[PDB]
């Protein structure tokens, strides 16, 4: 028997023993057999896995660490094109997955059928592994060879919702880390704080200040704290201040004032909130609006000041 | 024909 | 015999009326249409009424005429479809709006519990869905297979849009009722406040830590869209702490402009000023002081900012 | 038993 062929045969015995040590989690045996010549060896049969594939799939955390520390190729492929990250994700091995990612595993690696690690985690309902993957930039919209995404494979509505939410979330965080302004804007394009009623162009803030219910003040404050446009105009060019003022909802007028409501904003009739308060006879509303710096001399498009539209008591308040 | 089962275990 | 001769030729009038409705033949429809046949059904196929046919084949003028002359928006075909279903399934926007204006039920259910929104969503009729949802279509109603209208949308872009619209309309209603708890709830789930699951940082922590030259404009935008200026990460660090320790002065100004709590405390009882002092960022300390940072605050370990800093810091903090 | 997935009408 040729000396080279004897050497190869001995090495094949040895590599099978290395693979066995990797699968079983046998640290001492692994470190006795592991050399620069077999660290990235492949099994002869079955999936043709490397030691790292086997340690990853069988949740041998210490073995994964030793292999990575002594030269193992985190990008090595089995016969189907799986990388070790695929094995760790399919079987839901969280610690292993995190170690592989720390050592540079490609989060969206594709096998020969374009399955990613997230396809594997999602299809087997590995919820925490899915969240870990998304936090390293996994993309749940990438399609495999059957036209199917990780979202399509997620077996529950809860997981599907979570993949979509966390993908969008991590997309925003990463765009913020890169100060990618166009990507931040795109990711925020469907926020609902300033959603508009399609017919009236009213927002939640217009609706809250019009409310008859007890906590309108608190709701309005909240909407404003969470990004409501204080001066948003409906179809008739009415701001929330116009809406509050014409109903004498004085508590919410205070909130709007505090958040920079524009006192002299003009509706489509050239009227201020003060015109509307005056026209409706809301006496305290008028005093309040004047104290906020509403201008009583503004002439509407019909040619009227607030005083020319109001009752005797309004006319007196406005002549002060 | 893809084999569904990577090497490993739950 | 006299009652049967009238009925027989009346049944031929029907087939011609129904033909006129599908084809859009106005002159012929109005010659044949009477109070007695306006809501007839076809004897074969779906057993549609003239209005089902007019609606399905986008005969806007015919729909208008039929409605004006007593056609019933609630009439069913053999599977329980109302004309609103037909219009929605083939994306006829103006017909849909007309039928809705004449009192068509926006959540009408056929025998399999398919709504008009199931029909619109399944056929990718994006503008029609928006209109239905605008008229009170409920995308949480399930058909006989347990599937919502949102479940039938064949692309993730449409699902995302349907979800946006239904959430928007729901926010508007919650606002009308001043339901503090429900508005508080739905705004919590907006992506602006998304938290990294381990570190607990938001986009605003990320932005103020950024090394890229648009960080100011990004922080400004996040804050305009409702980011919590005082949000705490795992270590109870606010964006102000994060910026101060890196001497990112540009974004500290943005935070100050949006009312950042200058004396917010991290998990060690330290302010942003302790962190800037400790790093030796002299201008940052100066800026923080000008913004009302309190240098007398003592950390949990027992130290003021000045006690942690070098001589130049101690000078800044006394002058 | 099975729902016919076509109402009367057509795309415009």
């Amino acid at each position: 028997a040729d000396p080279s062929a004897k050497a190869v045969l001995t090495g094949e015995y040895k590599k099978d023993e290395l693979l066995e040590a990797a699968r079983s989690g046998n640290e001492e045996k692994l470190m006795a057999l592991l050399t620069p010549l077999n660290v990235n060896c492949h099994a002869s049969d079955g999936r043709k896995s490397t030691p790292l594939h086997l340690a990853a799939g069988y949740n041998r955390v210490r073995i994964v660490q030793l292999l990575l520390q002594h030269g193992a190729d985190v990008h090595a492929k089995d016969k189907g094109g799986l990388v070790p990250l695929h094995n760790a994700c399919s079987y839901g091995h969280y610690e292993v997955t995190e170690l592989l990612l720390k050592h540079g595993a490609c989060v969206n690696a594709m096998d020969l059928w374009q399955f990613t690690p997230l396809h594997e985690a999602a299809s087997k309902n590995r919820v925490e592994v899915c969240s870990l993957l998304l936090s390293h930039g996994a993309d749940p919209t990438l399609v495999n060879c059957h036209g199917k995404s990780a979202v399509d494979m997620a077996p529950t509505p809860e997981l599907r919702e979570r993949l979509t939410y966390e993908f969008k979330g991590h997309s925003l965080l990463q765009a913020a880390r890169e100060a990618d302004l166009a990507k931040v804007k795109k990711t925020l394009a469907l926020e609902i704080i300033n959603f508009k009623q399609p017919q009236s162009h009213e927002t939640a803030l217009h609706c809250a200040v019009a409310s008859l219910h007890p906590k309108r003040k608190q709701v309005a404050e909240l909407l404003l704290r969470k990004g409501a446009n204080v001066n948003e105009k409906n179809k008739d060019f009415m701001t929330p201040l116009h809406v509050a003022a014409e109903r004498a909802h004085n508590d919410v007028m205070e909130v709007l004032h505090k958040h920079g409501a524009k006192m002299n904003a003009l509706d489509s009739l050239g009227q201020t909130a003060l015109h509307r308060a005056a026209l409706a006879g809301h006496l305290q509303t008028c005093r309040l609006l004047l104290s906020y710096g509403s201008d009583p001399s503004i002439i509407s498009l019909q040619g009227f000041t607030a005083a020319q539209m109001g009752n005797e008591a309004v006319q007196q308040i406005l002549s002060e | 024909a893809r084999e569904s089962s990577a090497d490993g275990a739950d």
